[PDB]
């Protein structure tokens, strides 16, 4: 396997939207495959811990998301293109944060509880800022 | 000091050491499981670990991940699990270092609350502090009683050889990472053990002089118990991947790993953490312990149980966190006490330290490749595995050079799962890196 430092997750698609708007974030992985690995999105607001947003099993057959974003945010993935996406609809100011995509580099069975734990992910992007203004 | 209890799976519920327990993630659901108190605060529930999985996950692509939906599916299998856990706990307490680990775990009671609890308040009515016990005495009204506990060990999830220690998170915060501590849980399988070849004697060895070993499940368990210890003292390291930028001599793999794993493993693994990061970890424990000492100076009431004696618990926590108190009764952090406790919790118990003390062969780093697991033939057979010596039995000449763990030597002790498992192992053992 590659030096941990040769693995890169790059998030993109962040920006400024008005309340009620939409963004689609996307994360491209390189340096190894994650085709058998759980991927997740987290977000961090100033002065706070990295909070779970959504996660998806390797096949896409098992997703999980935070209660506060259920119904508005959809996670999806395209293993052929090494991407994971987060479609965010009905954005509210409370959603303002740096959004991070994370990979669980161990190929293990998706667990919805584990997927919400930041410690279960060892590869993280540098984040993409999302700002929602009224 | 530490007494390992004995019981059979089919022994009757006695509402003491054999109870019906609702585990933390099932709080309030009424899902109770027959649970066995192997020592003070520690419980075995010999059931598969299912929370967060789906039933189909347990059925049926990776030789390093072994599935068996029939593991633990009869009362006799559950009894075998219980007796095996008893034997492993007896092996742990057979030397002072593992006895001390167990004492620290038992005495490391979770704080009575978490970050949601007002400073002046002791709250036992939360999943990280109590579990419910179902009391069903004939001729009486059925009822539940919340009881304290520190650790609950389950059988495996879908993949038998993926042992894991688990803490309780609420709204993105874990009491086990914030100074308070919290009930710890484990999914554990004694018979399907890891295999490794990242050992010093293979360094520079010709291929056909390389050695590979299978693990002692008591060390596997003690490794997990170090995670338990961190989570009971509230210092499990939160959100801190350590990303190697070079392959050090003890590393076989170079993937990113949580810092929690590197401190738990010990040896050379923390040496790749920057001084800055290592100091942030220390400062965080201190800040979180300062929060606890301020809570103890404020606590007036237990809101969930009028039978809790506040002063008894204040002093239990003073002792757990090694706080000092002044003439007026005010608690504070003593730096010398704090450094001693911190060093014991983070460096005193490691996989590497424990292996050396028990004369158990271990990997040279957590940075080691996954190899296929093997099945131990019978841990309950003293001809194979003993409390005193594990596999490395002197009277069989298996103590020398850890021969009792060497896959090329102690073939009586283990079984390959399949021809494909063996072929993969052979490739890894024969492969040349340039
Ligand atoms: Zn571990």
């Amino acid at each position: 396997g590659p030096l941990g430092s040769q693995v890169q997750l790059v998030e993109s698609g962040g920006g400024l939207v008005q309340t009620g708007g939409s963004l689609r974030l996307s994360c491209a992985a390189s340096g190894r495959t994650f085709r058998r690995n759980t991927m997740g999105w987290f977000r961090q607001a100033p002065g706070k811990v990295r909070e779970f947003v959504a996660a998806i099993s390797w096949s896409g057959d098992r997703t999980y998301c935070a209660d506060s974003v259920k119904g508005r945010f959809t996670i999806s993935r395209d293993n052929a293109k090494n991407t994971v996406d987060l479609l965010m609809n009905s954005l509210k100011p409370e959603d303002t944060a740096i959004y991070y995509c994370a990979a669980d580099g161990t190929a293990s069975v998706f667990n919805s509880y584990a997927s919400a734990d930041r410690n279960k992910y060892n590869y993280w992007g540098q984040g993409t800022q999302v700002t929602v203004s009224s | 000091p530490v007494t390992i209890n004995n019981f059979n799976y089919n022994d009757p519920i006695d509402n003491n050491n054999i109870i019906m327990m609702e585990p933390p993630f099932a709080r309030g659901t009424g899902r109770y499981y027959k649970a066995f108190k192997i020592t003070d605060r520690i419980w075995i529930i010999p059931e598969r670990y299912t929370f967060g999985y789906k039933p189909e996950d347990f059925n049926k692509r990776d030789v390093c991940e072994y599935y068996d939906p029939d593991y633990l599916n009869t009362n006799d299998k559950k009894n075998i699990f219980l007796q095996t856990m008893i034997k492993l706990f007896n092996r742990i307490k057979s030397k002072p270092l593992g006895e001390k680990l167990l004492e620290m775990i038992i005495n490391g009671i979770p704080y009575l609350g978490d970050r949601r609890v007002p400073l002046e308040e002791f709250n036992t009515n939360i999943a990280s502090v109590t579990v419910n016990k179902l009391i069903s005495n004939p001729g009486e009204v059925e009822r539940k009683k919340g009881i304290f506990a520190n650790l609950i060990i389950f059988g495996p999830g879908p993949v038998l050889n993926e042992n894991e220690t688990i803490d309780i998170g609420i709204q993105n915060h874990f009491a086990s990472r914030e100074g308070f501590g919290g009930i710890m849980q484990m999914k554990f399988c004694p018979e399907y053990v890891s295999v490794f070849n990242n050992v010093q004697e293979n360094k520079g060895a010709s291929i056909f002089n390389r050695r590979g070993y299978f693990s002692d499940p008591a060390l596997i368990l003690m490794h997990e118990l170090i995670h338990v210890l961190h989570g009971l003292y509230g210092i499990k390291v939160d959100d801190l991947p350590i990303v190697p930028n070079e392959k050090k001599f003890f590393m076989q793999s170079t993937d990113a790993i949580q810092a929690e794993e590197l401190y738990t493993f010990g040896g050379q693994d923390p040496s790749i953490i920057t001084p800055s990061t290592d100091k942030s970890i220390y400062d965080k424990v201190l800040q979180n312990f300062r929060g606890i000492v301020d809570r103890l100076n404020k606590v007036l009431v237990c809101i969930s149980d009028p039978n809790i004696n506040i002063n008894i618990y204040k002093n239990k926590f003073k002792d757990k966190y090694k706080f000092v108190e002044d003439s007026e009764g005010k608690y504070s952090i003593d730096v010398e006490s704090f450094d001693k406790l911190y060093k014991s919790l983070m460096f005193g118990f490691t996989e590497t330290n424990i292996a050396e003390n028990y004369k158990i062969k271990t990997r040279a780093s957590y940075f080691s490749d996954s190899l296929p697991p093997v099945k131990i033939k019978n841990l309950l057979d003293n001809e194979i595995y003993t409390i005193e010596e594990g596999f490395n039995i002197s009277d069989k000449d298996m103590e020398k050079e850890y021969r009792g763990q060497n896959k090329a030597i102690n073939k009586q002790a283990y079984e390959e799962i399949s021809k494909e498992h063996l072929a993969v192992y052979k490739i890894q053992m024969c492969k040349s890196v340039k």
